[PDB]
């Protein structure tokens, strides 16, 4: 169970094909994570989780209510 | 403003179990304290090795050793001990240039966002900007950024201008918008529509030029004030 | 144009300063931390090399995508939006970005790879198109696109009535523009002096630091076994003394540039990350902050270890 990598030789992990957001980087887009018989996987991470805005020349989303947040500096 | 009391309010409570309940929070004061002791550390042990000279305490070679000796010994601890010096000095000079590029960016950020209202995008922390509240912290600012981040959309069609007579118009103030039969100027950041009349729009020459214009009754203020 | 980050080494100390030997591997166990002090400055650098990257490019919670019918009301951007015909898809633009430019020693690869990097561009760039500004402050709102540049414009004092009534004559003045680039570019090598330069200087101290291994700092030579094999123990102590000292030494006057050049990129790094907040993803009010000029918007396109925006 020994996975070939960009980065080198990682021995120890279970590769999976699906894609996450990143949690150990590694090397290469390749993202360890602990997630379940919980056993250490690598991955390739998403950057981001997809997504798409449908655009139309004529229209138009105008935010009907808000928010107020509070971050931390 | 009474929900934006709320929302405020919250807000300021979650941010405390946001820290309560979490050290990791603080990860980059955390770290600045860490990496001076981590040198320090590195820099005292650095008395104990020996850098090839016969011994770790000066005074035992000191004692021990005739001067012919110990000169050429204690050169060793010497010249060990004071490049570690010069070692450690860098750091702190590299790492002390780090924190005043740090400091030269709290006190805008303390100046801007605070004493004023900042206009920079993401300067403030993500959404526009309201205002913010500063707590000391060790050696390091806390800043509170309360920010405006907008929320349930509402997909509208919009059209640049309107012929109203073969004049166009154009709104003043933010967008044209309709839900499918009346058309609302309305301002950008939040829904909030209104019938169109004069004062929301600001004639530019005919027609044909704009693209995508759309006719309706632009209405008029005056008009019905002239029933007597 | 900016560089963002450098390439991120490595070089294990004690395998460069001694080359396989246990003798003297065994000298520089006393002179101390020094080997086990550098490693952890050479990684403070790689660790933040793949923080500024993550801060420049990716300020955007999702991908966007663009939509796969173009109309923008005449502006032309297939040359800016990405390329299914390439194997990773760099934008026309992005590409002669890519071509025109030029002992226990590592390199790592970065984190994010330059093709990821292509998907973060192509999101920017493609949020900021049919999203307006909007998608930093929140979740995209798609909106026309000729019904921002009207936006782009109260920004800049100029009233809206001065597009809708212009727009076709803008377009040119725009779809034409992007071409100039593409020679300009193309001409001229000294387009990307900046980003050309970084990469130099890096591979100049390598070569510099590589040619020291060869150099006798006194000693009476340079390849570190010919004394061990020739000369012995009480011996090549003090000849072995010197080299040591010297390869360790010049390792600092390595190390301290690193830290000192890293420390510049770091500032161009904010620099960006300040445009790309504030330039792309905003209309930035600063004078000849983002070019000179009043400024409209600004899209971003990758190039190796560095930034180039179009103003
Ligand atoms: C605008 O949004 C706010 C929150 O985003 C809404 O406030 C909440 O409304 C629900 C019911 O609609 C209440 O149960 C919550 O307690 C409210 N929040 C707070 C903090 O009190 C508000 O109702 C929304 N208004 C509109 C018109 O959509
Ligand atoms: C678009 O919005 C307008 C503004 O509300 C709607 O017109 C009025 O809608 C209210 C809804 O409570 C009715 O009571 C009024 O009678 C409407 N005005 C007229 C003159 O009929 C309109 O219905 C909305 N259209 C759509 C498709 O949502
Ligand atoms: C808006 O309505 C105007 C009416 O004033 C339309 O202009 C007419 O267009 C037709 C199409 O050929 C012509 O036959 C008429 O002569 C035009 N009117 C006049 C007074 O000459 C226009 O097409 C409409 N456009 C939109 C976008 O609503
Ligand atoms: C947008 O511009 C691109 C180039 O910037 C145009 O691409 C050319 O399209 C013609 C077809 O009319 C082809 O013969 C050329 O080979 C294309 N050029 C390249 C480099 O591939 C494109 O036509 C323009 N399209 C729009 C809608 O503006
Ligand atoms: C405004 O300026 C632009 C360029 O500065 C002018 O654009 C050109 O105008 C000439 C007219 O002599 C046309 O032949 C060209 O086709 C225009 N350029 C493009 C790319 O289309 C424009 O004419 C100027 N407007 C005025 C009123 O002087
Ligand atoms: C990924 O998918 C391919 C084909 O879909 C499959 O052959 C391979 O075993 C998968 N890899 C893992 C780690 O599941
Ligand atoms: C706007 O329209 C698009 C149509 O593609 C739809 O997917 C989206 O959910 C709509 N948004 C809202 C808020 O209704
Ligand atoms: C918008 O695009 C549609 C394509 O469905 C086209 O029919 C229409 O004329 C365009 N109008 C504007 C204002 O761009």
């Amino acid at each position: 169970n020994v996975f070939q990598t960009r980065a080198g030789c990682l021995i120890g992990a279970e590769h999976v094909n699906n894609s996450y957001e990143c949690d150990i980087p590694i090397g290469a887009g390749i993202c360890a994570s602990y997630q379940t018989s919980q056993s250490i996987i690598a991955y390739t991470m998403s950057l981001g989780a997809e997504n798409s805005v449908a655009y139309s020349n004529n229209s138009i989303a105008i935010p009907t209510n808000f928010t107020i947040s509070v971050t931390t500096e | 403003q009474k929900l934006i009391a709320n929302q405020f309010n919250s807000a300021i409570g979650k941010i405390q179990d946001s820290l309560s309940s979490t050290a990791s929070a603080l990860g980059k004061l955390q770290d600045v304290v860490n990496q001076n002791a981590q040198a320090l550390n590195t820099l005292v042990k650095q008395l104990s090795s020996n850098f090839g000279a016969i011994s770790s305490v000066l005074n035992d070679i000191l004692s021990r050793l005739d001067p012919p000796e110990a000169e050429v010994q204690i050169d060793r601890l010497i010249t060990g001990r004071l490049q570690s010096l010069q070692t450690y000095v860098t750091q702190q000079l590299i790492r002390a240039a780090e924190i005043r590029a740090s400091a030269n960016l709290a006190a805008t950020k303390m100046s801007e966002c605070v004493l004023g209202q900042s206009k920079r995008v993401d300067f403030c922390g993500k959404g526009y900007h309201l205002m913010s509240f500063p707590q000391s912290a060790p050696h390091g600012v806390v800043f509170l950024h309360v920010t405006y981040v907008p929320a349930q959309e509402k997909n509208f069609t919009t059209a640049p201008a309107i012929c109203h007579d073969g004049k166009a118009h154009f709104p003043r103030e933010g967008v044209f918008v309709s839900n499918g039969t009346h058309w609302f100027v309305t301002q950008r950041n939040f829904y909030e529509p209104q019938i169109i009349t004069t004062d929301n729009t600001f004639v530019s020459g005919n027609c044909d030029v704009v693209i995508g214009i759309v006719n309706n009754t632009v209405y008029d203020p005056l008009q019905p004030e002239l029933d007597s | 144009i900016l560089p963002v980050s450098m390439t991120k080494t490595s070089v294990d100390c004690t395998m460069y300063i001694c080359g396989d030997s246990t003798e003297c591997s065994n000298l520089l166990l006393q002179y101390g931390s020094f080997c086990t002090q550098l490693n952890r400055a050479l990684t403070g650098i790689a660790v933040e090399q793949d923080k500024n990257t993550q801060e420049v490019f990716a300020q955007v919670k999702q991908i966007y995508k663009t939509p796969p019918i173009k109309d923008f009301g005449g502006f032309n951007f297939s040359q800016i939006l990405p390329d299914p015909s390439k194997p990773s898809k760099r934008s026309f633009i992005e590409d002669l970005l890519f071509n025109k430019v030029t002992n226990g020693l590592t390199v790592l690869p970065p984190l994010l790879t330059d093709e990821m990097i292509a998907q973060y561009t192509s999101a920017l760039l493609a949020g900021t198109i049919t999203s307006g500004w909007t998608f930093g402050a929140g979740a995209a709102l798609q909106i026309p696109f000729a019904m921002q540049m009207a936006y782009r414009f109260n920004g800049i004092g100029v009233t809206q009535n001065v597009l809708y009534e212009n727009q076709k004559l803008i377009a040119n003045q725009f779809n034409s523009a992007i071409g100039k680039i593409q020679d300009s570019l193309s001409s001229t090598a000294s387009a990307l002096g900046k980003l050309q330069d970084v990469v130099n200087q890096n591979a100049q101290a390598l070569n510099t630091l590589v040619k020291q291994l060869s150099s006798n700092f006194g000693a009476i030579s340079s390849v570190l076994n010919d004394i061990l094999s020739r000369l012995d123990p009480p011996e090549a102590e003090v000849q072995i003394d010197r080299l040591i000292t010297g390869r360790l030494q010049s390792l600092q006057t390595y190390v301290t540039q690193q830290l000192i050049r890293a420390a510049e990129i770091r500032a161009s790094a904010n620099l960006a990350a300040t445009k790309m907040s504030e330039c792309v993803l905003g209309q930035s009010k600063r004078v000849d902050f983002c070019g000179k000029g009043y400024h409209l918007m600004s899209f971003p396109q990758s190039a190796p270890h560095g930034v180039v925006f179009l103003h």
